[PDB]
């Protein structure tokens, strides 16, 4: 029965990985058959940029809006940047803007959502000169309702792409997320590669490599077919047809009884879906955000993250029978997701309760050699050797995504102690449980018989895996030590750091 | 914020190529538009060509050429098949995208502005 | 520390079959490699049969087919049985366990606990 398991699950991960692989790559090779036709000196979309901030360091800021003034396309209708202020704090984030841009900090007294007009028009006047508002703090879905007015204000805009506060874009991230709109009439939306620079921390190390292999492999698969799931935050373009359409059932979104004020790009990639609208994912842009050091953090990020999945996996899969035999896919990757999940769940259940050293190992050896594969492929493709640290994530997907994902289910699905253990009581629960297996199994076989084939193997293989961990961090450590884990972009932010 | 300074020119004979060289001091962003003024006495300043520091062109005439280096912040224009008529004073002028993204040829548009020459 | 109680063993023809078990009395019988060793007249003690924690059988040799060796945790006990008795086969046999060991096992020194053995006789 254990050979089963292990085997199944071997194939099941390992396949579908090398599948995705493919797909990609053909994907790959299609945006590099139609950007080889692109003429030199192309300008014909015209785009508006959408930035929308919440009381973000100065520094970072500056950096984002100097980065997209960087930008080398030439057909820029106008700059649109909304913040969550009119309190104080965010005065200084206006003045940061007004340092990088013109004196134009326009302050409305309501938002335009809860407007009963909802016109760009009351609030601005002019449709040249770039514009900086303050708006109430209502969340980032209404500060981006006004940002897609004033940019659906000037009818010779063909485009919108939006970035956050944080993101700092390349010399040509605009010109590779508009171009794909113009290759196909059914594409409404284009999706942009995001990046991590702060790759100092271990955590931060693994969620850059984590964050490169779902998007490149991911999402390129999904785009072979034109059903990206989601779009993404830090970088992406959208038709402005498509969204003077889907702008009206995307502010009063309503799951069971009450709004959602999470996810704001997921949805709004399913709203195009629904709609039989094709979404491609150009590898070619590239955009740099932040990633969260603190374990804590990121188990609050990951729970978040998933209780807006839980909800568009099952209306993306209400939907995939609109685009045609593209869309099989799509469901497949869905039921993976799904059961992946489970497996992983119900095979450590079955190998911890069961306590066989055998089992156990062989599991960790498999484990490990997926990874090694996979951490391999990446090493491949980014031309970077430090992809091998991936082999690690497997511990933070075992110990900061299952409690996340656990969590995000057994609270969505329903002074200081329950607004601290609604969020990380499950987790240390979780962490108990695996210590107690752990200490359970090793109680519960605590012989050394060398004289027997199968012991000296269980043995030898946890020793080896052991040793090949350590040593992995060590490698990290050397390099932590030597600063060679440091991106450029952030040897250079060090720097300009300093110097401020 | 940006210092503008231009070299070059000088009295020369009908049939000649001259060559004026902008440097700027400062950061340029790659999309300000860098800009040529030619200022006849008796007259005023004139639209002569520009362009944006990333890539495009604008001229006037088929016979001006602009070149920009990029890398040391400096950038030229030559001249060919000079005429009688086009002697004047040069300015290199530079316009920000922190007012509009628009291009116009209004030298009023255009913010920092350099000492003539020839 | 673990107790061993044989049980099992008869006066049986030539060619006929007899089953033998040591049953062990201890916290834990799993991890336990148990071992079945023959003191034949010549009063010279030698490994037969052995059984790791891994469920491993081990047989001396011309036993190889002969002898067959059980283990069941649920009733913490290892059974060996033996087909085609020769003569050269009365002897007592004895139940050891082991917890700690390394290579050797085929030593009688090798095993800590020892049992109370029983005596098989064969008439031809
Ligand atoms: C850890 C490294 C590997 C073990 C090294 C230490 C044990 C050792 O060197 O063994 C020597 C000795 C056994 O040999 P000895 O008894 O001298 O042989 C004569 C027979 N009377 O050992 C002893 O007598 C002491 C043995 C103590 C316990 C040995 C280690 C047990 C480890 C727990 C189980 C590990 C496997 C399961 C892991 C599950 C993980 C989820
Ligand atoms: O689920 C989401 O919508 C976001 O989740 C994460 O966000 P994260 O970086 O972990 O944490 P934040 O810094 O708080 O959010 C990123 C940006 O969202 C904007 N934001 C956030 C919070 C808020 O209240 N209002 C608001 O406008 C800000 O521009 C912010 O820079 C992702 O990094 C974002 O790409 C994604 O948009
Ligand atoms: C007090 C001490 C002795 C506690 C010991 C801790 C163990 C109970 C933990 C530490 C490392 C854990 C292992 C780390 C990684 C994996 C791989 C994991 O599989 C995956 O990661 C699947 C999902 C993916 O591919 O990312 C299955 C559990 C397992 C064997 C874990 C089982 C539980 C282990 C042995
Ligand atoms: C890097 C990136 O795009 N991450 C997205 C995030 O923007 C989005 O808000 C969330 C859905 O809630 O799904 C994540 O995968
Ligand atoms: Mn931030
Ligand atoms: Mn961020």
């Amino acid at each position: 029965s254990a050979v089963w398991g292990i085997s199944v699950y071997g194939v099941f991960v390992l396949g579908f990985y090398i599948a995705q692989i493919v797909f990609s790559e053909f994907n790959r090779m299609r945006l590099s058959d139609w950007i080889s036709l692109r003429p030199d000196n192309w300008n014909a979309t015209r785009v508006a940029v959408i930035i929308a901030g919440y009381r973000e360091d100065p520094f970072m800021f500056k950096k984002c809006l100097e980065s997209v003034r960087d930008s080398e396309y030439g057909n820029v209708a106008r700059l649109i940047c909304v913040i969550d202020g009119d309190e104080e704090e965010d005065l200084k984030m206006a003045e940061i803007y007004k340092q990088v841009y013109n004196d134009n900090v326009k302050k409305p007294g309501v938002v335009l959502c809860e407007s009963e007009n909802k016109n760009g028009s009351t609030i601005d006047s002019d449709v040249s000169k770039n514009i900086c508002i303050l708006q109430p703090h209502r969340g980032k879905r209404e500060s981006l309702y006004t940002g897609f007015q004033l940019a659906s204000m000037d009818p010779s805009v063909h485009a919108v792409v939006l970035i956050d506060s944080d993101t700092v874009l390349e010399k040509n991230a605009i010109l590779e997320v508009v171009y794909p709109l113009s290759c196909d009439p059914n594409i409404k939306a284009v999706a942009g590669e995001c990046k991590i620079w702060n790759t100092d921390t271990i955590l931060s190390m693994l969620v850059s490599w984590r964050y490169f292999s779902a998007f490149n492999v991911e999402r390129g698969a999904q785009s072979l077919w034109k059903t990206v799931q989601c779009v993404g935050g830090p970088l992406g373009a959208y038709t402005i047809d498509i969204i003077n359409e889907i702008k009206d059932p995307w502010i009063t979104q309503t799951f069971l009884g009450n709004k959602c004020t999470y996810g704001d790009n997921r949805r709004l990639t399913n709203e195009v879906l629904m709609r039989g609208k094709k979404i491609v994912y150009t590898p070619f842009a590239v955009g740099w955000s932040d990633s969260p050091t603190n374990v804590m953090r990121y188990i609050v990020q990951q729970t978040r993250w998933s209780k807006s999945w839980c909800r568009e996996i099952w209306y993306t899969l209400g939907s995939a029978w609109k685009h045609g035999f593209s869309g099989i896919y799509l469901a497949f990757e869905c039921m993976y997701q799904i059961m992946y999940f489970f497996l992983v769940m119900y095979l450590f259940s079955y190998i911890a309760i069961k306590a066989d050293i055998r089992a156990q190992t062989a599991t960790v050896l498999v484990s490990t050699l997926v990874t090694i594969i996979k951490s391999s492929y990446l090493a491949l493709r980014a031309k970077n050797l430090k992809a091998f640290y991936f082999v690690l994530y497997t511990y933070v997907y075992f110990f900061c995504m299952i409690p996340a994902r656990i969590t995000a289910m057994f609270t969505m699905f329903d002074a200081r102690v329950w607004l601290w253990a609604k969020q990380f009581l499950i987790t240390y629960m979780w962490w108990a449980g695996v210590l107690a297996a752990g200490v359970y199994s090793i109680v519960d076989n605590w012989y050394f018989d060398w004289a027997d084939i199968q012991y000296r193997f269980a043995l030898v293989g946890i020793c080896s895996y052991l040793v090949f961990v350590s040593i992995v961090l060590v490698i990290y450590l050397i390099g932590k030590i030597t600063t060679w884990n440091y991106t450029p972009l952030q040897k250079e932010l060090i720097e300009e750091r300093y110097l401020h | 914020q940006v210092q503008l300074v231009e070299s070059g020119g000088g009295l020369v004979q009908a049939g000649g190529s001259l060559r004026l060289a902008c440097a700027a001091s400062g950061r340029i962003f790659s999309s300000d538009t860098l800009a040529w003024f030619r200022r006849a006495p008796g007259k005023e300043r004139e639209f002569v060509a520009a362009s944006r520091w990333s890539g495009g062109g604008t001229d006037y005439k088929g016979r001006f050429t602009f070149s920009r280096d990029n890398t040391f912040n400096t950038m030229c224009l030559e001249m060919n098949s000079l005429k009688p008529e086009d002697t004047a004073v040069y300015y290199c002028a530079l316009r920000t995208a922190r007012d509009s993204y628009y291009y116009t040829r209004n030298p009023t548009g255009y913010d920092y502005w350099g000492q003539g020459t020839q | 520390q673990v107790q061993l109680v044989e049980s099992g063993g008869g006066l049986v023809q030539a060619g006929g079959s007899l089953k033998v078990s040591c049953a062990a009395s201890g916290r834990a019988f799993k991890t336990y490699r148990m071992a079945w060793f023959r003191q034949a007249p010549g009063k010279e003690r030698e490994f037969v049969s052995g059984i790791s924690a891994l469920e491993t059988t081990y047989y001396a040799d011309s036993v190889k087919g002969r002898f067959t060796i059980s283990r069941d945790n649920t009733k913490n006990t290892v059974s060996l049985q033996m087909d085609s008795l020769k003569p050269e086969d009365t002897a007592v046999y004895y139940c050891a366990a082991r917890r700690y060991g390394g290579t050797d096992y085929t030593t009688t020194g090798s095993y800590d606990y020892w049992g109370q053995g029983t005596q098989v006789t064969v008439s031809s």
